[PDB]
């Protein structure tokens, strides 16, 4: 009944989504072949949200992979749980944009996006009651940013009354993989503030920091980063798939965390996330989940919230817990550190509990906080955008494709008034 | 050659379809008050 | 070659307009 | 006392294939049925499924009549070209079935008017039966095409051309749609994906409930001649809405408390009619209530009182006593593999009203639109018809519409 | 009971018919040696519609091979299911027409058409209740088109009440094998509009396009294309051979899809058609069959039905299915896409259900839409015909054989008045 269609764009989207479908399918007891082999009847009750039964226990994921170079598509079918995707859902171009947001949004998008739209239509009408769409992509690249953002705009004018999640990693100076990161990020955010219902900010810098201190990993390849991101996505939509003492759906979270239609950029964290050396010395109670949740060194963005103010915050708990303990912990962390919270909204924290833990742990949690400190990223990105655009660097690759100069000035103005408007409510 | 006549047929048909689309919008907008 | 592009553009526009018309007709039927 | 049943067409004998299964499973009381039947069709495929089925030995081999080739959804073909060679063999058997009988109550015919065999040779069989016997009743339980759910294309042509003879040949005509029954199985029986078999099973329930008065002794029995008076106030107004209660699954039945008061109500809501029409637009001319099983006359008496005092439904100004009750003692039987649970008591209501005047009016436009451009007419005319009978059947339904509007006032 | 006599003409007719008798013999469980070896009882009682019991359980097909070149006859006799025909039925000329319609219709047909008529008569009265004849030929070749067309006219003179099916392929300019395609196809249609009962139009563009896109074959030889055409022909006469919940014979379909006597050119489609790699990634439901049915990119003609309107449509279903789902699906497509259907005809879809699926499948479907988009090809042909005939190209190869100028003008006249009546009814 409540249903989520999943869309992965670009190389960043494909690896994130790949590790994501392994985690969910393993939760529902479906083997790499795609046949049911679980034991509990509870695992079957809520597979309509992410899968379709094909025939003889075969469950296919409700996902759409979309990119421009076949290296990512072949890397997906090679790995395990690669044989579960329907091959027709691999809608796919051939030429390649290559870190050019104009190529991703004006030239190659104009002939690929009709195809990806047609697949999405079939996937949306194949089911009955849409809850929303779920899009994972990056903001630095071209085939994820420009094409994915165009897909977001096209979908929002098609189904305007449904929710839409987008999980986007954003560039930062310390992790600078491409050179035109600001020219891509600023134009992408301009479209996200006017189209997406809510966004969940991510970055690669914080993920590297998490893998160093908390995980204490030796060799953090991209597999572990995608593992953390996947655990977050599974944690937020766990409420629709399993019953609990206090269920909180996506729309219930959106209206509870967004006070104003333009303030929809969240920073996310997940607990418990501990190294194997210290996972043995730990206890599993509600206070230990909270004081590891609300730690600033556990956020998955490089935007320290104590440099700002919290508007609202949310925690999604999983496992057999006592709701009294849940509420008193949120009360304690809001009363002590009262300065870090907004003043004209009491009880800034929405809370919910679900009665199914992830496999391998006894009790877990998921934090979603809408702070005002997210403006550090907007100023941090806009100055690099300004530093090149005052001098017309790299501009002709954008200009000679169809974009003119007022597009950059309008994008600058909207990003600049956005960080200004975050600052006023701060 | 014959495409020159095809463009005339397609142009006139497209314009007439716009007229039908226009009248239908008034019809649904008329029923929405009665509801 | 030019007239060929005109043909393949007018039909696509015609097709989009026909699809919109069907939507309007469907809404009238449900609303009645 | 016995009554024989005729089945015509793909729909007719499939309905019969379920109806006779119920009769054998239900059973001196048998004397009225034991079979006194005739299957007949132009396509041999469905009749010869019976000839090799489980009921091979049950039916005498001659009984199962079968032609050589189908009428193919063509009323003219099944009424003028191909009917003319098989109808004589059929009715010259039915005669010796009646000579076997002594106290014949009547005949009952099963046909669907959309097709060619059910419609064409249906009317042809009816015309020679009316001139041969005249007085003996012929109950026709027909299947009219639904407004929005439909399987054929030329069925408006067939339905109008069949009705023109269904007026003045049959005595008591019960409408039954497919969408209404589909809705019944979806709503009450909660079967989301039904097929023709489930439809035919509950159609047999209605037939059994109106002949059980002849078969078994009740507190207040009612013959086929009784419906002839108590429900048709005019010689050309005999078209009956049907309903049944409780249509209920196996689990829900135990949970609910089936009684006489609420099933008399449930048999009156338009959510349980066998014909897709809303009797809120119409006024009831007469109602007939067959009660089976565990029924005392008091609560049926009390139930008709509450209906009369309600104002959600209205009666014609003519009938203060607008009901005909009937009570029989034996409860309804169940079929293994059937979906209806065993109930102590059930109600089959057959009414007459002006809501039926809507279905004919709805039918008129579809026939009218196609006929104006002369669609498909060349098939029927080359078969042996002319433009005369198309236009004259059209004006016959026009007269019927004015007739219902006049009587309803 | 009801009887179907088979007649194949030309190279195209022989090879299409060879694959046809392969799949029918397997359906009825007959071995390549001619003896019954099936398992179910159902396969015995309705083999007289296609076979004749000879002696010792020898079931020989009721077919007539007809051509003018021995290469096709020897290739037929060589392969399997080649030793099941009666050698007397291989009626066979010796000279050959060779893509000259005049040779196959006036000169060489004049000495063969006598022998075919002798065989088809003796083969017709051998059975009791004839249902009709079934012809498979082409409209580009000479001995297929011309002789087969002349045979159609003579047969309709003798048996004017019996039915007649013609599976004919038409030439298209994108796949143009011979140079005189318009000269042949135009004259052939002139005779088809007055002689056949209904013609199921085929083409090679759609067939090659179907095997590329949907089937995703690598090397689609004529074997696979002929396999698809045979599956259509088996689907159209499954109602006679097997009991069903709703039966529809040849005459039943003809009266429900032909609203005017000259409007008897159909488009055909077969479902389900899926790649071998994706056969297990799908369900088998009625809605899935309907989505593949009403796709415009699935007709086996190169004429997009969305370029016009449907007058009528037909769907023959095979398999254990619920009739309600059949009618609801037909009604749904009749309401949402209201502009593509004719208005002064409600219920443009006739449906039917048979209880026996084709071998190897669970549920199949055959679509026959009588649309008004078919007139584009007649215009698409007539423009080529006028291009040659304005200037008497290749004309003498036909003129010195008997055709005069009035014959070609008559063929243009019939083609032009036909395209106007399709345009009238749109
Ligand atoms: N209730 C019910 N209706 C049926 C059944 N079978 C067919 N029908 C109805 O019959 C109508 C068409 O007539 P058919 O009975 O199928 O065929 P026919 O009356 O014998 O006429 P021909 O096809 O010419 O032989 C359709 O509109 C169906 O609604 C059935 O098993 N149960
Ligand atoms: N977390 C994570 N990030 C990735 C992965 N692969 C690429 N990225 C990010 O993607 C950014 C560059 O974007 P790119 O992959 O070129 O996007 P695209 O070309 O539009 O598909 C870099 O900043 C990387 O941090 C991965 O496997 N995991
Ligand atoms: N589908 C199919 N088409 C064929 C086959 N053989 C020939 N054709 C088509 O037939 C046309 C030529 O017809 P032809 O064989 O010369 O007919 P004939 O000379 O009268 O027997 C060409 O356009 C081919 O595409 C075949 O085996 N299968
Ligand atoms: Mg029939």
């Amino acid at each position: 009944m409540r249903e989520i269609v999943h869309i992965q764009g670009g190389q960043c989207g494909n690896q994130i989504g790949a590790k994501f479908w392994e985690v969910v399918s393993d939760e529902h007891g479906i083997d790499p072949t795609g046949t049911y082999h679980g034991d509990s009847d509870l695992q079957l009750e809520r597979i309509n949200v992410y899968f379709n039964e094909a025939t003889g226990g075969r469950y296919v994921p409700r996902a759409i992979l979309m990119d421009l170079e076949p290296g990512t598509m072949d890397s997906v079918r090679s790995g395990p749980y690669g044989q579960i995707f329907r091959p027709d859902n691999f809608v796919f171009g051939q030429t390649g944009a290559g870190n050019n947001w104009a190529k991703g949004h004006y030239t190659e998008g104009a002939e690929l996006i009709d195809s990806v739209l047609d697949v999405v239509r079939k996937e949306a009408e194949s089911c009955d009651c849409l809850q929303g769409f779920q899009v994972c992509h990056s903001l630095g690249g071209g085939t994820g940013s420009g094409m994915g953002t165009l897909l977001i705009s096209k979908i929002r004018e098609e189904y305007p009354d449904r929710m839409m999640l987008t999980f986007s990693v954003v560039p930062s100076p310390k992790v600078s993989d491409t050179v035109v990161e600001p020219y891509n990020a600023t134009l992408s955010v301009h479209q996200l503030v006017e189209n997406a219902d809510e966004c969940m900010v991510l970055d690669n810098e914080a993920l590297y920091d998490i893998c160093f201190r908390t995980l204490k990993l030796t060799t953090p390849t991209f597999g572990d980063l995608n593992h953390l991101i996947s655990a977050v996505m599974s944690g937020i939509t766990c409420c629709l798939r399993f019953p609990g003492q206090l269920n909180a759906d996506l729309r219930k979270l959106a209206v509870n965390l967004i006070p104003f239609p333009r303030l929809h950029f969240f920073m996310v964290g997940f607990t418990p996330l501990t190294s194997r050396g210290s996972q043995q010395y730990r206890a599993l109670t509600v206070p230990e989940l909270t004081q590891q949740m609300w730690d600033a060194k556990n956020m998955m963005c490089a935007a320290d919230p104590r440099h700002g103010r919290y508007l609202t915050a949310s925690a999604l708990f999983r496992g057999r817990m006592s709701t009294k303990e849940v509420d008193e912990q949120m009360l304690n962390v809001q009363n002590k550190n009262s300065s870090y919270f907004v003043e004209w909204i009491p009880n800034n924290v929405k809370s919910s509990v679900c009665d199914i833990p992830p496999k391998g742990l006894k009790m877990s949690a998921t934090f979603i906080g809408n702070s005002t400190a997210i403006q550090e990223m907007f100023k941090r990105v806009s100055e690099q955008f300004t530093a090149m655009f005052r001098r017309k660097a790299f501009l002709h690759w954008y200009t000679g494709e169809g974009m003119d100069e007022m597009e950059f000035t309008e994008a600058e103005s909207n990003m600049n008034d956005l960080v200004s408007e975050y600052q006023q409510y701060q | 050659p014959f495409a020159q006549a095809l463009i005339n047929r397609l142009q006139d048909e497209g314009d007439m379809l716009a007229r039908k689309i226009v009248l239908e919008m008034r019809k649904t907008k008329m029923l929405d008050q009665q509801l | 070659e030019a007239q060929q592009n005109d043909i393949k553009a007018l039909r696509r526009e015609l097709e989009l307009k026909k699809a919109k018309l069907n939507e309007l007709h469907e809404d009238v039927r449900r609303k009645e | 006392r016995e009554v024989i049943s005729i089945h015509i067409g793909q729909a007719g004998i499939q309905v019969g294939n379920a109806c006779w299964e119920l009769y054998c499973l239900e059973h001196d009381a048998f004397n009225t049925f034991f079979p006194r039947c005739i299957f007949l069709d132009l396509e041999p495929t469905v009749v010869d499924e019976v000839r090799t089925g489980t009921y091979r030995q049950l039916f005498h081999p001659e009984q199962l009549i079968s032609g050589k080739e189908d009428a193919a959804n063509n009323f003219a073909r099944g009424h003028y070209t191909i009917g003319k060679e098989i109808v004589d063999l059929a009715l010259d058997r039915i005669r010796k079935l009646a000579d076997n009988c002594t106290g014949l109550q009547g005949f009952l015919v099963f046909n669907a008017v959309g097709g060619g065999t059910g419609s064409g040779l249906g009317s042809l069989l009816l015309e020679r039966l009316s001139v041969d016997y005249g007085k003996k009743s012929k109950l026709g339980f027909t299947v009219y095409p639904s407004p929005q759910v439909s399987t054929a294309v030329v069925e408006p042509y067939n339905s109008v051309l069949s009705t023109h003879s269904l007026l003045e040949h049959t005595d008591v005509a019960v409408m039954l749609d497919n969408e209404a029954i589909y809705d019944i199985c979806r709503r009450s029986l909660d079967i989301e994906r039904p097929t023709y078999t489930n439809l035919n099973r509950l159609i047999a329930q209605v037939i059994s409930s109106l002949t059980a008065s002849l078969r078994f002794d009740g507190a207040l029995n009612v013959d086929i001649t009784e419906f002839q008076t108590n429900l048709v106030p005019y010689p050309r107004i005999h078209f009956m809405l049907s309903s049944y209660a409780p249509i209920i699954s196996a689990e829900k039945a135990y949970h609910e408390q089936l009684s006489v008061a609420e099933i008399t109500n449930a048999a009156f809501e338009p959510a349980s009619m066998m014909v897709k029409c809303d009797p809120r637009h119409g006024k009831y001319m007469a109602c007939c209530l067959m009660y089976r099983g565990d029924v005392v006359p008091k609560d049926v008496n009390a139930s008709v009182a509450t209906i009369k005092t309600k104002r959600t439904i209205q009666f014609v100004d003519w009938c203060p006593t607008g009901f005909k009750c009937g009570i029989n003692y034996q409860p309804p039987t169940v079929v293994p593999g059937g979906d209806l649970a065993k109930v102590q008591r059930a109600v089959c209501m057959i009414s007459n009203s002006t809501a039926i005047g809507e279905i004919f009016s709805r039918l008129d436009h579809k026939f009218d639109l196609m006929y104006a451009k002369r669609a498909f007419v060349h098939w029927y005319v080359g078969e042996g018809m002319e433009e005369g009978e198309f236009s004259e059947a059209r004006e016959d339904l026009a007269a019927l519409e004015k007739d219902f509007e006049e009587v309803g006032a």
